[PDB]
C-alpha cells in the first residue's frame, strides 16, 4: 500500500533558525480529481493535534505565517522560516488520496 | 403544445443535487406540468405536479423552479440516492377538469448517480471458469478508469466489461470471454497506473 | 407485473391492463417507443363502451376488450415492425379530500416485440452458471456466485437471487444485456459473506419465452 | 463555535467489547465526515476509519477491519465506535475528527479531547 | 362442443369458433334466434384481417378476435335482451376432386343468454335422484333409475348416462325442460336389465353454471 | 331473395316417407338450394344441395323435387328413422363462385317420427319416491292417449307428464309431483278405456 | 289380457245347410286407428291354414262366395250359406288389435 | 308367385337350442312383417312372435318371451328363430306367415309348410 517516510524524524533547532522537514511517498499523490492531498499536522504534547497545512500549499487560518509547504510528485517539504517556543512538538505528513490513509513516521522538534 | 427536454444524459454524485430542464410551448391559459420517473423496469411513477397559478411547489426531495412568464420549468432533485438512476419525463397536461385530457411528454432525460468523490482503492482480481467460458472479476476500485486484459492464445469471442456500482460505494467489474484453454488464461488490470495480476493473491 | 409479448407480422397481439382501479370512467392507452416520447394512442369510454382513437390513426386496428368487470385488454391487428414498443394502461383519478387532481395513475407497462417469428427457433434462456473461486475466499473471506444466461431472443428478462427461500432477497449487481448475433445474453453475480456459503442460492430468472411458461430456478452448490 | 468532545477516559477489563462516543455541536453535522484515529502511547497516529453520517457510509482500516464498527445517531448528532475482542495491545488514545467534501479541499478541521482507552 | 354463455346487460360476451379448418379465407357468423330464420351478422376476412358487417348494423358492436393461428372468437359489447340466441361459426369450402362447392361447413353453435344477472343467485343444477322400485324388478325383472335435476337457470343442459366407465354409453330417455318460476328443471331415466344392477351408474350432467367449472357426476347405488 | 317454409310441425311414422315444402323468390339467373338439419343439440348438418341447372339430384335417403319454373322445391325423406326428429331449414344460396356469398334460410319446419301404427298394449305402472318428490312411471303403451292421475291429499306442485318413445318401439311416460305424504300417493292410468292402478302389480 | 271364445266349438253340418259360427271377445276390438280386426282362418287337416276372412267383412281372393262375415262390438259371426265337402276342417277367429294376438279355441266342422 | 317354405321336419335332443328358418321369395321381403306361430298337436294355433325386417323390430309372446329369439337376414331374405331350453312340452308344428302394414288392412296372406319340431 501507500506508506509515508519522514527523512529527519528529529530536529533540535534553536530559535530564529529556519528549518525544513521533508517527507516522501511510495506512489504519487496526484488524485485523478485534479488535486494532491498532503496534510501537515502539528501535535503539541499533552493536547490534541492541530492541522497546520492542508492541500500541500495552503495554510489553515489561525496559524502564523512562518509555516509554509512545498513539493510535488512524491516528495514534499514543510518549511519554518522562524522557529519559536510554540513550534515544539511532533509533526506528521498525512496522505489521504489513497484510502488506507497512512500516517507519517513522525518528526520530533527539539531545541539546542 | 410541444415539450422538449434538452439534456440527453446527466450524471451526478450521491448526496448532491441535480437539475433537469424542460422547455415547452403551449396555447391554453391555465395548464399543468407533471414529472414522471421511469425505472429500468419500465414503471412510470408520479413525482410532482406544479400548479400553473400556484407558487413553486415542493414535494419531498423534488422541487420545481417555475415562473409563469418563463415558459420553462426545471426539476431540482436534492440529496440524490443510488436508486434515482432512471429516465425522467416532463409532461404537459391540459386543464384536468375533463377526463379525456392527455399528457404530452418529452423525449425524457436520463439520470445516473455515481459514487461520491472518493480516494483511490487497489482492486482485487479473481478468475472464475466453468467450461470454455472465463470470467474476470475486479472488486472495489473507485476510479472508473480501468482496462481488464485477458491474456490467452485462442480467444474465440470477447464481451465488453461490465462496470457497476457496489453496495460498499465502489466499483465492481466483470469481463466474460470464450477460451479453449480455460485454465491457461491470465488477468491483467491497468488501474491507476498500477498493474494487478490474478495470481498475485493465490 | 412487467411482461413482454412477441408476435409475428400480420398476427394479433393482446396487452393486459395491470390497473386494479374501480368505478373508472375512461382508460387511456400510451405507446412509448425507443428514443421517442410517450404518446397516447386511444382512450376507452366505459360509460358507453366505446374506444376513441387519436386523429391520424386507421380505424379497425385497435380494440379495448373487457372480458370481465374492471379488466381491460388491448388487441392489435396487422402487426408490423413499427408496432413494437411499451404499452401503458393509464387513468386519471377523480376526487380527493383536497381536490388536487394530483396525478394520472399509470400501469406497469408491457413490452411488445414484433418479429418475423417464422425462422425463430427455441430461444429460452440457457444458464451456464459459475462457481466461486477458492482463491477469492482464501483471503477476502467471501464467495462470488455468477449466474450466466445466454441465447434468449426477448431481452425483457428479470434476474434476482432468492437464496433458498423467497423471503431472502439478496442485492445482486447485474450487467447490461449484450447482443450476440440475433439473440441476447446476460450475466449476474452475488457476493456473500462467510456466514452465507452454508446454504444454496437460486437465480430465479423470469422470461416470457421460458420453458413451461413459468420462471426458471437454478440451484447453486453451497 | 464548532466543538467535538469525547469521554475523558475509560477503564475496562480485557475481552469486553467497548463503546466510544464523539459528541459534535456547533455545525452542520451531516455535511462533514467523521474520522476515527488511534494513537498508541509513544507512537504516531494510526487511522482507524471514516463514517459519513448522511448516507451512513463507513470505511475501515484493513488491520482494524471487523474489530471496530462505526455507527451514527443523526437525531442526537453522535458518532459511536464498537470495539470487539479487547486485548492488551488495544489500549491507546482514540480521537474523532471532522473532514470535508474531498472535492473542494480535504482537511481535519477540528479534533476532540480524545479518550485514553486502557484494558 | 355445444356450450352456453350467460351475460348481464351492458357487459361483453365471447363466443368461440369450433371450426378446426385450415388456410381459410373468410369466416361468416350466423345468428339464430327463437322462432326466426338464421341470418348472417358479419364475415371476417383473414387475408386482410378485417370484419365486414351486414348493412343495417351499428359499427363498434362486434369484433372477430384471432388469439392464435386458425382460432377465432366473436366479441360483443353493450349486450341487451335482444342479443340472445345461438351463434354459428361457418365457412365455405374451396376445391374438390369434383368441383361441387357442395356445402358450407357450419360450427357447433354456442347459445348466448343475456339477463339482468344482478339478482341472480347460485343456479347450479341440484340433483335429487330416485331409486328403482322393488315392485318393478319383482315381475318386470328390470330397474329404472331416475336422475332428477332442478333449479338451474341456463336451460342448455346435457344429461347422459355412462354407467361406471365412459365407454358404456346407455340410451336414456329424457323429458323436456320444465320452467319453474325463474329457473328450470329436468329429469331423465334409464331402464336396465337383470345383468346391469350389479354396477353403478352416473348421470354425467354438463352445464355451464355447474360448480367447479366442470361437469358433475352422480353415483347411483347398485 | 326471400325463403318461406309453409309447414310449422310435421309428424310421420317410422319407415314411411315425408315431404317438406320450401317456397322462395329470387332475382338471379343461376342460384343454389341447400337443405340443413338442426338436431336438438343445435348442430347444423348439411343434407343436400340441388343444382339449379341440373336434374333432381338424389343423395342417400333425401331427394329434391325441383323444377326450374316451379320456384318451389320440396325435400322427400324416405325410410324415416327415429333419429330424424329435428328442425329442417331450407336455404337459398347465391352463386358460390365468390366466397362472400351468404345463405338465406327460412323459418324452418320441424319433423317428428312417431312409432309405426301398432296394436294396443297394456302399460305397466310403478311408483318411485325419494323425499317429498313422487314419480309415476308408465311403460310400454302404444296409444298416446293417456291420463296419469296421482291421488293424494296435499299436492303442492304438479308437473305435466313427459311422454317419450322407447327403444322397444312403444311409449314411456313419467309424471313428477310434490307431495307431503310420499307413501300415501296412488297412481291411476286411464288408458284405452281401461284403468290400471299402481298396486295391481305389488 | 284379450281371450277369444268360440261358442259352438263343433259343427256336424250336412251338405247344403247354411251354418253360423260365433266368437266373442273380452274387450272391444275397435282399434283407435279406425278399424276392427278379426281374421277367420280355415285349417284343412294335413296342410297349412289358409285365410278366409279378413277385416271382419271382407273376403280373401280365391275363396268361394258362400263364406261371409258379420258382427261388431265384442261379438262376431262367420256364415256359410252353402256347406260343401271342402269346408270341413278347423276354423279360428283371430284378434290382432291387442298385441298378445290371442287365437280362438277352434271350431271343428263335421258332417252327419 | 309369392312362396315361403320351411324345413320339413327336425329331431333334436332335449336341452339343445334349435334354429328354425323360413325362406321367402317372390315378393318385397322388406315391406311385410313375419309372424311365427306355433301349433301343439291336437290344439289350436298359438302366436309366437312378429319380426319386422326393415327395422328388425321384434315382439314376442309373454309366455314365449326369452325362449324364442327372432332374427332376420335381409341379404339372403331369411327369417330365423332360436329356441332355448328345449323340453318335452316344446314340440309342435311351427309356422311362418306374412302380414301387412296394419294401416290399410291386416291379414295373414300366405303360410309355409311349417316344421314339426320334436324333442
Ligand atoms: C457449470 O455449469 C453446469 C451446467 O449448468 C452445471 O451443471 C449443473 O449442476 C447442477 C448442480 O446442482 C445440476 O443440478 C444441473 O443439472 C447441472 N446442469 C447441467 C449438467 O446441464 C455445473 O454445476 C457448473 N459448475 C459449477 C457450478 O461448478
Ligand atoms: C335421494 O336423494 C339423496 C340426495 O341426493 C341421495 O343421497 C345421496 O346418496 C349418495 C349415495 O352414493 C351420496 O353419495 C350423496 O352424497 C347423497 N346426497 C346427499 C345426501 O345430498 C339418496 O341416495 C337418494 N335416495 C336413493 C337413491 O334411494
Ligand atoms: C506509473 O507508471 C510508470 C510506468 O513506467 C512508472 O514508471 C511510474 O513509477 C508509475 N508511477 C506510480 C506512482 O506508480
Ligand atoms: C454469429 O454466428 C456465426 C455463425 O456462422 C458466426 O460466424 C459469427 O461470428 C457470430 N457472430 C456473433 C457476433 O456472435
Ligand atoms: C314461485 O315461488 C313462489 C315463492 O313465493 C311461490 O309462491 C310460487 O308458487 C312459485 N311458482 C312456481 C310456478 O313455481
Ligand atoms: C269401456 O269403459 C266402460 C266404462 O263404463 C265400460 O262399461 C266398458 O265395458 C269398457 N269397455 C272395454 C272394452 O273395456
Ligand atoms: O438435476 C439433476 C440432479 O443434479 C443435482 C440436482 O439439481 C438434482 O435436482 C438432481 O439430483
Ligand atoms: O359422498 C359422501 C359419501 O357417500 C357415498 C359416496 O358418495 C362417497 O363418496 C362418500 O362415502
Amino acid at each position: 500500500d501507500v506508506v509515508m517516510t519522514q527523512t529527519p524524524l528529529t530536529l533540535s533547532v534553536t530559535v530564529g533558525q529556519p528549518a525544513s522537514i521533508s517527507c516522501k511517498s511510495s506512489q504519487s499523490l496526484l488524485h485523478s480529481n485534479g488535486k494532491t492531498y498532503l496534510n501537515w499536522l502539528l501535535q503539541r504534547p499533552g493536547q490534541s493535534p492541530k492541522l497546520l497545512i492542508y492541500l500541500v500549499s495552503k495554510v489553515e487560518s489561525g496559524v502564523p505565517d512562518r509555516f509554509s509547504g512545498s513539493g510535488s510528485g512524491t516528495d514534499f517539504t514543510l518549511k519554518i522560516s522562524r522557529v519559536e517556543a510554540e513550534d515544539l512538538g511532533l509533526y506528521y505528513c498525512l496522505q489521504v488520496t489513497h484510502f488506507p490513509l497512512t500516517f507519517g513516521a513522525g518528526t520530533k522538534l527539539e531545541l539546542k | 403544445q410541444k415539450v422538449t427536454q434538452a439534456q440527453s444524459s446527466v450524471s451526478m454524485p450521491v448526496r448532491k443535487a441535480v437539475t433537469l430542464n424542460c422547455l415547452y410551448e403551449t396555447s391554453w391559459w391555465s395548464y399543468y406540468i407533471f414529472w414522471y420517473k421511469q425505472l429500468p423496469s419500465k414503471e412510470m411513477i408520479f413525482l410532482i405536479r406544479q400548479g400553473s397559478d400556484e407558487q413553486n411547489a415542493k414535494s419531498g426531495r423534488y422541487s420545481v423552479n417555475f415562473k409563469k412568464a418563463a415558459k420553462s420549468v426545471a426539476l431540482t432533485i436534492s440529496a440524490l440516492q443510488l436508486e434515482d438512476s432512471a429516465k425522467y419525463f416532463c409532461a404537459l397536461g391540459d386543464p384536468g377538469g375533463l377526463n379525456t385530457d392527455k399528457l404530452i411528454f418529452g423525449k425524457g432525460t436520463r439520470v445516473t448517480v455515481e459514487p461520491r468523490s472518493q480516494p483511490h482503492t487497489k482492486p482485487s482480481v479473481f478468475v472464475m471458469k466453468n467450461g470454455t467460458n472465463v470470467a474476470c472479476l475486479v472488486k472495489e476500485f473507485y476510479p472508473k478508469d480501468i482496462r481488464i486484459n485477458l491474456v490467452s492464445s485462442k480467444k474465440i469471442t470477447e464481451f465488453d466489461p461490465a462496470i457497476v456500482i457496489s453496495p460498499s460505494g465502489k466499483y465492481n467489474a466483470v469481463k466474460l470471454g470464450k477460451y479453449e484453454d480455460s485454465n491457461s488464461v491470465t488477468c491483467s488490470v491497468q488501474h491507476d497506473n498500477k498493474t494487478v495480476h490474478s495470481t498475485d493473491f493465490e | 407485473g412487467t411482461k413482454s409479448v412477441t408476435r409475428p407480422t400480420r398476427s394479433s397481439a393482446e396487452i393486459t391492463c395491470d390497473l386494479t382501479v374501480i368505478n373508472a370512467f375512461y382508460i387511456h392507452w400510451y405507446l412509448h417507443q425507443e428514443g421517442k416520447a410517450p404518446q397516447r394512442l386511444l382512450y376507452y369510454d366505459v360509460s358507453n363502451s366505446k374506444d376513441v382513437l387519436e386523429s391520424g390513426l386507421s380505424p379497425g386496428k385497435y380494440y379495448t376488450h373487457t372480458p370481465r368487470r374492471w379488466s381491460w385488454i388491448l388487441i392489435l391487428r396487422n402487426l408490423i415492425e413499427n408496432d413494437s414498443g411499451v404499452y401503458y394502461c393509464a387513468t386519471w383519478d377523480r376526487g380527493n379530500p383536497k381536490t388536487h387532481y394530483y396525478k394520472k395513475l399509470f400501469g406497469s407497462g408491457t413490452t411488445l416485440v414484433v418479429t418475423d417469428k417464422q425462422l425463430d427457433a427455441d430461444v429460452s434462456p440457457k444458464p451456464t452458471i459459475f462457481l466461486p473461486s477458492i482463491a477469492e475466499t482464501k483471503l477476502q473471506k467471501a464467495g462470488t456466485y455468477l449466474c450466466l444466461l445466454e441465447k434468449f431472443f426477448p431481452d425483457v428478462i428479470k434476474i434476482h437471487w432468492q437464496e433458498k427461500k423467497s423471503n431472502t432477497i439478496l442485492g445482486s449487481q447485474e450487467g447490461n444485456t449484450m447482443k450476440t448475433n440475433d439473440t441476447y445474453m446476460k450475466f449476474s453475480w452475488l457476493t456473500v459473506p462467510e456466514k452465507s456459503l452454508d446454504k444454496e442460492h437460486r437465480c430465479i430468472v423470469r422470461h416470457e419465452n421460458n420453458k413451461n411458461g413459468v420462471d426458471q430456478e437454478i440451484i447453486f452448490p453451497p | 463555535q464548532v466543538q467535538l468532545q469525547q469521554p475523558g477516559a475509560d477503564l475496562v477489563r480485557p475481552g469486553t467489547s467497548v463503546k466510544l462516543s464523539c459528541k459534535a455541536s456547533g455545525y452542520t453535522f451531516t455535511s462533514y465526515w467523521m474520522h476515527w484515529v488511534q494513537q498508541r502511547p509513544g507512537q504516531g497516529l494510526e487511522w482507524i476509519g471514516v463514517i459519513d453520517p448522511s448516507d451512513s457510509y463507513t470505511n475501515y482500516n484493513q488491520k482494524f477491519k471487523g474489530k471496530a464498527t462505526l455507527t451514527v445517531d443523526t437525531s442526537s448528532s453522535t458518532a459511536y465506535m464498537q470495539l470487539s475482542s479487547l486485548t492488551s495491545e488495544d489500549s491507546a488514545v482514540y480521537y474523532c475528527a471532522r473532514s470535508d467534501d474531498y472535492d473542494e479541499g480535504y482537511f481535519f478541521d477540528q479534533w476532540g479531547q480524545g479518550t485514553t482507552l486502557t484494558v
